[PDB]
RNA sequence: UGUUCGGGUCGAAGCAGGGCUGUGAAGUCCUGUGGACCGUUCACAAACGAAAAUCCUGGUAAUAGUAGCAGCAAAGCAGG
RNA sequence: CCCGAGAAGGGAGGUGCAAAGUGCCUGAAACCUGAUAGUGAUGGAACGAUACGGCAUGAAAGGAUCUCUGGCAUGAAGGA
RNA sequence: UUAUGCUAUCAGGUGGAUGGCUCGGCUCAAGAGCUUAUGAAGGACGUGCCAAGCUGCGAUAAGCCCGGGGUAGGUG
């Protein structure tokens, strides 16, 4: 009941004056949307209800069109990451044996992909805004991710590595693969992750 | 409430400055007397100051011409201030002591800047008839003279 | 710098935009000279019994496509240049001198403009707006 | 509507500022005006008045699935 | 101990602003010197009156003297030699921030000092 | 807001006045002030654009040094 | 320290990167005071648009086969 | 030296817009959920060295006693 919890009355006319609503014992204005203090025309409201619906078949078919995208070299350098290894990187199942964020570091400079972690470490800036008082103070930046076939103690390693995001195969969705739905998002796989995905999402 | 920044600027070299802090006295009458004594000697001020407190000079009203009739003399409409002669009196004797002080000479110096700048109003309030107030309200003058050793 | 390359078509029309300009009304909003509460910028008159929105001749000139300018030689600087806005040190390696004048963006600090015109010295590219 | 697309039109798509007052500018509200001044209307969209035929109970009625031969 | 569910900033300064009396000691934190350090196990410790300071930014980067007082409500600190001076001449301690100097010398008079610093 | 690339105490936003570009909504640069934050590519949102409502709130003109400071009890002067 | 009847206030002189001088960050417009440019006591009004002149300015961000004055070659409609 | 004025810009006064900041507000989610004749919630009056308002407290009156945590200052 914001800006209307008054009983206010309109003085008519012959009073030489306007006809909005006045207070009782003064000429002040109130209750309605231009007078200071009154309410809102149109303002949101907690009921309206901003879910989306997308069907099963065609956010699978988005899924695999999304993973299939960083195969090719091109949409994933265009796209703002540097690397310099042979698209698609796989890597083999005692990658997800690594427990101390040193030997994912050690692995990352090994295979071509530290270059793209120091990028999103240096990119770290301050948010221009009302942003900044809210919670959101920084702008960070889409690194590389980490798919593994099944919980282990990879995903406790590699992450708190800048821009670095590992999740298991079943917890891939379009956010992590599309940031910003743009497709081109540097990833490594293991073997098992492959052995996951014969008809994961068909 | 605060201090006032100047709106000329002579060189300290060859100037006395002097301000009157939140006069109250009519803005309007004290413009008339300020119109009237710019470009003038400081002694010639003094006396005419003198001259017009003992109602023996009148002040030419050429801007606020309500009010009054026309005076002896040759002129058109002028009145006989009290109040703001007097306060533009004491504003030159302070500025005169600050020049002696500066090392320089009141007695060849010129009133070469004198303006007024109405300042904050008091609210006061007057009861009328069938109910209603209106307001009367205390306005306040800040007078500023600058003396310079040119002309 | 680079001498520009102004091919006598596009000299041609450069002369006309330069006249075609010169004659070119000013595109102000009806009565803002006799009210302070408006601007000066372009509102198009809406009632039905304005003069100026009727077209009479006296009142001004309304906006219209007839006075744009030649396309060849649209947007270009008065001297004959086109203008891209700098606003780093990694963007004067895409920029040709031939027909191109950089414009260091307002903000830049001091040592970042001047190693930009130092760059820009070298590289033969010329400079608008350069403190000197 | 567009409300981006009336940014200084003032009537804003209706004509006069005369229009869009109230239930007046409708004619009633709701399928009001069945037949004195809607009944042209009425008879168009499908509301035509009266009453034709009875109904059985749905505890007896049955709906049969069917499948043609070919 | 406030967990990672207080990342908004207004909890933050709340949390700083209105604090118990008794959460504004360790607020009172300051770097240990190296020889410090390795003889107690803490990387830090907290500052009070009567211990050596070595001042680390400011305008007087490498003055040292003792802590002359410390207010827990205002969260500064006075060191000796740090002054400022007024119109009419007369030295005044300025206060200072104790995570902006570094301890070389302890006081060790309460007893329960030493359990305080650590565990 | 998501994402790509950036600027700022060798001076950000904002404000006053100017130069150039665009048919225009507007953009960008220069000078004075100011003393800490602001943009940009591709997309998406909205408590999104004011000259008018005898509009609302605040500030402030002219009228104007004007009316009033008389009507029923016209009260003061000398010396200290 | 000087003026002032002064616990008012002003001047000089200091503190501070900077007066930011106490309801003290920035400090717009209306409104008011002064100065500068143009005009002005024989003069007719929607306060302006277009062309030509006087006076004042034209540092930066605008021009240098650009501004001014002329010669020569080609010249559409028209054409003495 | 053309007065009373008109137009534009600049310097100052008044005023408090814009920008930047913000221990406040609002909405959603997860918890938790009775108290009083052993005198409640609420109110009046009092209570501070200098103490008017609010907050706390009750003639033991910005307070007293015990156990734990905390450690060098405290007096909303
Ligand atoms: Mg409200
Ligand atoms: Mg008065
Ligand atoms: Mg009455
Ligand atoms: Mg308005």
């Amino acid at each position: 009941y914001s800006g209307m919890e008054t009983s206010a009355r309109g003085w008519g006319s012959g009073r030489g004056v306007s006809h909005v609503p006045r207070l009782v014992n003064s000429s002040r204005a109130a209750r309605v949307p231009h007078a200071k203090g009154g309410r809102r025309a149109h303002p949101p409201k907690p009921e309206a209800d901003r879910s989306e619906k997308v069907n099963t078949k065609e956010r699978r078919y988005a899924i695999r069109s999304a993973i299939a995208a960083t195969t090719d070299p091109t949409l994933v350098s265009l796209r703002g990451h540097i690397f310099e290894a042979e698209l698609p990187i796989v890597a083999v199942n005692d990658l997800e044996s690594l427990e101390r964020t040193k030997q994912v570091i050690e692995f990352l400079e090994a295979a071509g992909l530290y270059e793209d972690v120091l990028r999103a470490k240096y990119g770290r800036h301050i948010r221009a805004g009302r942003g900044k008082l809210r919670g959101r103070k920084y702008k960070h930046k889409k690194s590389v991710l980490i798919v593994a076939g099944e919980n282990t103690p990879i995903l406790k390693a590699a992450r708190n590595l800048s821009g670095v995001d590992v999740v298991t195969v079943d917890s891939l969705n379009a956010e992590l693969l599309a940031p910003g739905t743009h497709a081109g998002r540097l990833t490594v796989w293991t073997e098992s992750a492959i052995g996951k995905l014969e008809g994961a999402f068909q | 409430m605060a201090r006032i920044n100047y709106s000329i600027n002579g060189d300290p070299e060859t100037t006395s400055k002097a301000m009157g802090s939140e006069l109250h006295i009519s803005p309007k009458k004290s413009r008339e007397v300020c119109c009237k004594i710019k470009g003038m000697k400081a002694s010639e001020a003094r006396k005419f100051l003198e001259d017009v407190i003992a109602m023996k000079q009148a002040v030419p009203f050429k801007k606020h011409h309500d009010g009054s009739g026309h005076r002896k003399g040759p002129m058109a409409a002028g009145k006989y201030p009290i109040s703001a002669s007097k306060e533009i009196l004491k504003v030159l004797k302070n500025a005169e002591s600050n020049a002696e002080y500066k090392g320089l000479e009141p007695a060849n110096m010129y009133i070469i800047h004198a303006a007024i700048q109405r300042g904050r109003v008091i609210h006061g309030f007057m009861p009328r008839a069938r109910g209603r107030a209106t307001p009367k309200d205390t306005e306040t003058v800040n007078i500023e003279m600058i003396l310079s050793e040119v002309r | 710098v680079s001498t520009l390359d102004m091919d006598p078509e596009s000299r041609r029309l450069f002369n006309v935009r330069k006249v075609q300009k010169g004659k070119k009304p000013q595109f102000k909003r009806t009565c803002s000279h006799k009210f302070k509460r408006l601007d000066d910028n372009w509102r198009r008159p809406r009632g039905s019994q304005g003069k100026q929105r009727r077209k009479y001749v006296s009142k001004g000139a309304l906006v219209q496509v007839g006075y744009g300018s030649p396309a060849a030689v649209k947007g270009l600087h008065p001297s004959g240049y086109s203008d891209v806005l700098i606003s780093s040190i990694a963007e004067l390696e895409l920029v040709d001198p031939s027909y191109e004048a950089i414009r260091i963006a307002g903000t830049i600090g001091a040592q970042k403009k001047a190693l930009i015109l130092a760059k820009a010295e070298e590289a033969g590219i010329k400079v608008l707006n350069s403190g000197r | 509507m567009d409300t981006k697309k009336f940014r200084g039109s003032r009537t804003c798509g209706g004509g006069t500022h005369k229009n869009r007052r109230g239930a007046g500018n409708r004619g009633g509200r709701g399928k009001a005006g069945g037949c004195k001044h809607h009944f042209v209307r009425a008879m168009m969209r499908g509301y035509s008045y009266g009453k034709h035929g009875f109904k059985r109970p749905d505890e007896v009625s049955r709906d049969v699935s069917i499948v043609n031969v070919g | 101990m406030i967990a990672m569910v207080s990342k908004q900033p207004r909890k933050q300064r709340k949390a700083r602003y209105a604090a118990p009396l008794h959460i504004r000691q360790k607020f009172m934190g300051a770097r240990l010197s190296e020889a410090l350090t390795k003889e107690y196990g803490t990387r830090s410790a907290a500052v009070i009156t009567g211990d050596t300071v070595k001042v680390m930014r400011g305008d007087f980067k490498g003055t040292e003297g003792k802590v002359q007082s410390v207010s827990l409500m205002d969260g500064t600190i006075t060191v000796d030699g740090v002054i400022s001076t007024k119109v009419d001449g007369t030295e005044v301690p300025r206060p200072l921030n104790p995570s902006n100097v570094m301890i070389t010398k302890l006081e060790m008079k309460d007893g329960r000092r030493a359990s305080s610093i650590k565990k």
